[PDB]
């Protein structure tokens, strides 16, 4: 049977346009497509079909299909899934599981399928698109697991009771599993809830809001004063008990920039009394689940990326900061993708969703290519902006280990 | 000859009524005429004489030399519900692959071969008149897709596109491509071979009612959108430039127009005295006389246009190469070829008139727009020749505030290269003078004041009538850098001047900021510093 599925009151379809593939991921869709056409999860459309969603392929040599139903996610009714098991996010590790897999078994209401019409495009539109519509619950929708809900609870309990040391969380496609064990017994344990599953690394607690730390120095020049000055200031937005006037004193006056000054015992205090402000996270920051969760990235530099996590200005719910991967050396567009969907998984452990993203990028730039690195079942929300030049020099002042 | 083919469900916007619009009044001669055609077509199958009850309707015509038909949907087009966009990006000869043979295949009137939603026909009811506003005229609807319905043409693709399954699987060396009233057939076959697959799809086609036509029989070369289609190349259709001892600002207006769309596939073409021409103009028809220069450009740019240019056709087994040229300030040329000077494309990218960016930057933006151009035409990404030392790319984009990349590229020495005009130093310039500079401005009156003090006690402070807070603290800054030597410190307070240091623009819209960035990209050394305010 199926569920009457109905958008959110007084909205239409999505009519999201194709944007260019590659002949390879298209190549890839068309066998893709038609394999699932012929299993009858998909079925080819008519033009009176006038909604359309971005769809395209990731990475074996196998290649998957990616749907980005982020607008008829959007535009589809609310299901008031399971709330967030505070548990999962304090567990020596978690594993994800792709489970998208198990709704192409259930059917999909026909009066709503039409708004799952995707496109396959053609090379210089020698050809027409290959529309198709789903049959079945499709991987990427949020109806679907929300409807594939009984049926997930069922197989489940099994290992839930077998092991209820262990947490299990389903977002999206995704089953992020939670335990303590030791690698092997843990890993172990997960195949047996694959093989479970079949039938039919992540380290959580290591995360932290890493803090700022000054610079510290023998001598200190003009040039320094001001910067250290700068970055206080933007700082006290923060944290408003940071002062700065015993440190401007030191710059009363127009001498070079590159001569050294000797910090009057006021000055060093207020030194002091800054580096304890900044000893810990400002006081008060709680997370809103009736609030967009937002995450603003920043290019550091050489492979370096920092971002936060928050709801409210200057109020983080978490900080950090990402260096590029072996292999990433001459590509940003890939380092700042695995960020995001680093940033993204951890924003899903933590609170259950999944957080917008402020992209230092060019619209033009991340649409490109993004797809030919990214590797989620999901897919975050982003706005592209033009980071402040403060943001920067503030965060790029975080703290790292003494050796690693 | 109609078609045995499965109509398509139909439906008008979401609750509008069909069309009710009064059918304008014709004369005998013409009233006479229509209904001749409407007896013709009502014979053929294509409409119906139908019953009263039909609230519908839509104003037929009469236009010529003989009588021609012509009823406008206007209306039951703005009620009919919306359909997927019909293909509306239309290849480049330059991504398809050359074909041993090509026949093109009119599949005109194929539009009254395709059945109409039963369901919905009665909307497209229409009237032919009496003599006068005397005695009810007779009343006909469509049987099948309408001329000018805002449906036909996607439902006409759709159906040819069924029918064309079959075929396409059993013979997958042939390539159709199904252009408006249009199949382009081609393949490597022989061409008795291919005459006799053409022969057979035709037959295929009749064996679904499409009564495909040789008086009519296309050849080549082929038009397409100022394209001449030759087997060996395509090329660009002749353009024209109109002489005259007279010329309106709409007459300069079109043809800069034109010009303009040339620039891309013509090399040089230049407008920068066409379009001089357009100050302070009063009317469309107004009468400008072309200046000296204004002659001597217009004349030169008829003689590039005498040049026509050439392509090449797609080799999926051969490289994508693109070479990209700086033809002036945030202005390039870029050609794509796989054999050397055989090119596929070429084309150039206007100056944006952005508020500050530096040519690695456009250098950058027009890679992309190039990229993204090959992945819709070749589904592929060219290997980039850029005119760029990997090291000036490395220094920049290693640094950049923001993200970016090129693909896989390779440098090639075809001046003039872009380059950092400039570069911040990363710390303060030792021995080298320091200017605090500063700058006030009363938004209001639009009075301000900017000045310096430097380490060495130089001080000067200017006066400013009519200005504003921001074109004081640059201002403040270009003195600074006006009165110093070769290498300065300035420290400023400026949250704009912390603009130009993250960006190390080269190019922008305020002179002032041009001004700045003259003396900057001068000097051997500067150190920029900003320090927050009060
Ligand atoms: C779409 C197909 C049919 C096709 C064509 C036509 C064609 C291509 C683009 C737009 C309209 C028509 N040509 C264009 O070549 C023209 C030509 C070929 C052979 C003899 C004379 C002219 C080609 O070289 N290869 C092809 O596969």
């Amino acid at each position: 049977e199926t569920v009457p599925v109905k958008l959110k009151p007084g909205m239409d379809g999505p009519k999201v346009k194709q944007w260019p593939l590659t002949e390879e991921k298209i190549k890839a869709l068309v066998e893709i497509c038609t394999e699932m056409e012929k299993e009858g999860k998909i079925s080819k459309i008519g033009p009176e079909n006038p909604y359309n969603t971005p769809v395209f392929a990731i990475k074996s040599t196998k290649w998957r299909k990616l749907v980005d139903f982020r607008e008829l996610n959007k535009r589809t009714q609310d299901f008031w899934g399971i709330p967030h098991p505070a548990g999962i996010k304090k567990k020596k590790s978690v594993t994800v599981l792709d489970v998208g897999d198990a709704y192409f078994s259930v059917p999909l209401d026909e009066d709503f399928r039409k708004y799952t019409a995707f496109t396959i495009p053609s090379i210089n539109n020698e050809t027409p698109g290959i529309r198709y519509q789903y049959n079945v619950l499709p991987q990427g929708w949020k109806g679907s697991p929300a409807i594939f809900q009984s049926s997930m609870t069922k197989i489940l309990e099994p290992f839930r009771k077998q092991n209820p040391d262990i947490v299990i969380y389903q977002y999206m496609d995704d089953l992020y599993v939670g335990s303590d064990l030791e690698i092997g017994q843990h890993r172990t344990k997960i195949e047996e809830l694959r093989q479970h599953l079949l039938r039919w690394e992540l380290h959580p607690d290591k995360w932290t809001v890493q803090p700022i730390v000054l610079p510290e120095k023998d001598s200190w020049t003009v040039n320094d004063i001001q910067k250290l000055v700068g970055k206080l200031n933007w700082a006290s937005q923060i944290y408003p008990g940071i002062k700065v006037r015993q440190l401007c004193k030191l710059l009363r006056g127009t001498k070079a920039l590159t001569e050294v000054i000797p910090l009057t015992e006021e000055a060093e205090l207020e030194l002091a009394e800054n580096r304890e402000i900044l000893k810990e996270p400002v006081h008060g920051v709680y997370y809103d689940p009736s609030k967009d969760l937002i995450a603003e990235i920043q290019k550091q530099g050489q492979g370096q990326w920092t971002y936060q996590i928050y709801q409210e200005p200057f109020k983080n719910l978490k900080t950090g900061k990402y260096a590029r991967m072996r292999g990433a050396h001459t590509n940003d567009v890939k380092q700042l993708t695995e960020a995001v969907q680093k940033i993204t998984t951890e924003s899903i452990v933590i609170w259950g969703k999944t957080p917008k993203f402020k992209l230092p990028i060019q619209k033009e730039t991340w649409e490109t290519w993004w797809t030919e690195y990214w590797q989620a079942t999901w897919i975050p929300e982003w706005e592209f902006v033009n980071t402040p030049p403060l943001v920067k020099l503030w965060y790029q002042l975080e703290k790292e280990p003494i050796v690693g | 000859p109609i078609s045995p083919i499965e109509t398509v469900p139909v439906k008008l916007k979401p609750g509008m009524d069909g069309p009710k619009v009064k059918q304008w009044p014709l004369t005998e001669e013409k009233i006479k005429a229509l209904v001749e055609i409407c007896t013709e077509m009502e014979k053929e199958g294509k409409i119906s004489k139908i019953g009263p009850e039909n609230p519908y309707n839509t104003p037929v015509f009469a236009i010529k030399t003989k009588w021609r038909k012509l009823v406008d949907f206007r209306e039951l087009n703005k009620r009919t519900q919306d359909f997927w966009e019909v293909q509306l990006g239309i290849p480049h000869p330059a991504g398809i692959k050359k074909k041993k043979s090509v026949t093109v295949l009119d599949v005109g009137d194929a539009y009254f071969s395709v059945p109409l939603d039963e369901d919905f026909r009665k909307y497209t009811a229409f009237t032919i008149p009496s003599i006068n506003n005397e005695t009810p005229g007779i009343r006909y609807q469509y049987n099948v897709l309408p001329q000018g319905w805002k449906g036909s043409p996607a439902i006409f693709q759709s159906s040819m596109t069924k029918i064309l399954e079959p075929f396409r699987k059993q013979n997958p060396d042939i390539v159709i491509y199904q252009y408006m009233d249009d199949l382009y057939v081609g393949s490597d076959l022989e061409i008795g071979q291919h005459r006799t697959k053409i022969e057979e799809l035709r037959q295929h086609l009749l064996r679904w009612g499409l009564t495909t036509p040789k008086k009519h029989q296309k050849e080549p070369p082929f038009l397409w959108m100022g394209y001449e289609l030759h087997p060996d190349k395509w090329t660009v259709q002749p353009i024209v430039l109109p002489e005259k001892d007279s010329w309106t600002v709409n007459d300069i207006q079109k043809l800069v127009g034109k010009l303009n769309w040339a620039s891309q596939i013509y090399p040089g073409i230049k407008v920068r005295q066409l379009c001089k021409l357009l100050r302070g103009t009063k009317a469309l028809t107004e009468v400008i006389p072309l200046t000296e220069e204004a002659e001597l450009e217009l004349a030169e740019n008829r003689e590039i246009l005498k040049e026509p240019v050439h392509g090449v056709y797609y080799d999926p087994s051969k490289d994508l190469i693109a070479e990209i040229q700086k033809q002036g300030q945030g202005q390039w040329t870029y050609q794509i070829y796989q054999e050397p000077f055989k090119n596929l494309k070429t084309g150039k990218y206007a100056r944006m008139r952005g508020a500050h960016t530096n040519d690695v930057k456009q250098l950058t933006e027009a890679v992309q727009k190039i990229t993204t151009e090959s992945i819709v035409i070749w589904g592929k990404t060219p290997k980039f020749k850029l005119p760029i030392q990997k090291e000036t790319w490395e220094t920049w984009w290693t640094e950049y505030w923001q993200a970016t990349w090129i693909p896989e590229w390779e440098f090639v020495n075809t001046p003039p290269l872009v380059k950092l005009w400039y570069q911040l130093e990363k710390e303060p310039i030792v021995g080298a003078e320091t200017f605090y500079v500063d700058g006030a401005a009363n938004r209001e009156t639009k009075l301000g004041k900017a000045g310096y003090v430097t380490n060495r006690g130089r001080q000067k402070v200017v006066t400013l009538t009519d200005t504003t807070n921001q074109k004081t603290e640059l201002q403040a800054i270009y003195l600074a850098l006006q009165d110093s030597g070769l290498e300065v410190n300035i420290v400023t307070d400026s949250q704009y001047a912390l603009g130009i240091i993250q960006a190390q623009p080269d190019q922008s819209e305020s002179e002032l900021v041009n001004q700045i960035i003259e003396q900057l990209i001068k000097k051997e050394k500067v150190y920029l510093a900003w320090v927050p305010a009060h």
